[PDB]
Parts: C-alpha cells; structure tokens; sequence
C-alpha cells in the first residue's frame, strides 16, 4: 500500500551545484519502456 | 489528503520498515510520477485516496487523479536542475547542462547524474521552476555512469 509524503517546493535555486556531463548518444527506446544504447 | 503543489516521496510498508520507492510532482490537483515506480497502483494521501488517471508503459509515465498537466520542454540549450529527492535525504537542487539521446524518433534531452533508484520521478526544471520532465528511466554508457533521459509527458 503505497503513500505519499511532501518534500519541498519545486523552485529553481540561485547557485545550486553544478556538476554532471552532457554526453550525446545514440539511443533506441523497447515496447517495454526501456533504453538501450545502440553501437 | 494533502493536494498542496510540490515534490512528494513515494513510500510503501510493504518491504521492511517504511521504504521509498520513488518520487513525484503535485500539480493543479494531478500527481505525476513514472510507472515503473507505482505500477500504475493507487496511493494513499493521508486518509484520501489517489486513483490512476492516464498511464504508459513505454513512455514509463502515469497521472492520478486526472490527466498529465506538465507540458514545459528543455529548450535544448541552457542549464537545468534536478530537483532530487533521495531516499531519507533533504529535497537538494542539482544544476547541470543535459547531454542528448537521439533516437530514430527524435532526440530527447538527458541528465547524467546518478542517485539511489527510490529518487525516480524527481522533477527536472528550467529556470522559470516549469518542470520540463521526471528522473529515473535512462541507460548505462560505456565508462559505467548513468544517464536518465528528460521524460516528458503530453498534456491533450
Ligand atoms: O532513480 C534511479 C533509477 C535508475 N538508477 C540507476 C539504474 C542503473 C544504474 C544506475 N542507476 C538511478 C536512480
């Protein structure tokens, strides 16, 4: 029996940290919803 | 049960303990969340409850209480945040500029960033606080890291 609790506000915030790269691939996308990287 | 706008954790006592088992986004009275995190199950609010509205499989979405309202997209350009929700930790904002998964279907923005599976659904923002998309269906690369596509859903 699943439930639901609040965690915050969405609001963008001034000098969060900022991390993470911005790789560009080639992607294919199953009926069943799930990704796959194609070669 | 609480209708207030805003991120909230998807919790079961199904497993040990109390478990999070995803996040989602309240909005003009509809919850949001991807379908691989409530299998399209109700969910309880207090003593009110959420029933299933609108859902799909392969675009791993669903809606409670009515249909999809988020329709912000990524403008393919500029920095975005997650707002990730990990499980037993404080909502935290994450900036970073999405990498991009193309597809013979188009291309979609991605986030590489990785967190505990129960932070699924956290919502991803422009810089106007619009939710552009949800966290948590995406694909391992090469080196081992992940990467989550920018799922959006259609608002008819
Ligand atoms: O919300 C999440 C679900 C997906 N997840 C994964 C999946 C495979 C490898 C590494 N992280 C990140 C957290």
């Amino acid at each position: 029996d699943m439930y639901i609790e609040r965690a915050g506000d969405i609001t963008w915030e001034k000098d969060a940290e900022v991390t993470g790269n911005s790789p560009r691939l080639d992607v294919a996308l199953d009926e069943s919803g799930d990704f796959s990287l194609v070669e | 049960g609480e209708t207030t706008d805003g991120v909230y954790r998807v919790m079961t006592r199904r497993l040990l303990g109390s478990t999070q088992v995803g996040v989602g986004v309240m909005q003009e009275g509809v919850f949001h969340t991807m379908w691989h995190v409530t299998k399209g199950a109700a969910l309880r609010s207090g003593e009110g409850r959420l029933d299933p509205y609108w859902g799909d499989v392969k675009q791993d979405l669903v809606s409670y209480c009515g249909p999809w309202k988020l329709d912000a997209a990524w403008d393919g350009l500029s920095e975005v945040q997650l707002l990730a929700v990990p499980p037993g930790e404080r909502a935290k904002n994450i900036q970073t500029l999405p990498g991009i998964f193309k597809t013979k279907d188009g291309d979609i923005g991605a986030v590489a960033l990785d967190y505990p599976a129960g932070t699924s659904g956290s919502p991803i923002l422009d810089k106007c606080g619009r939710v552009i998309g949800l966290y948590g269906n995406g694909v391992v690369i090469k080196n081992g890291s992940y990467v989550s596509a920018i799922t959006q859903g259609k608002r008819e």
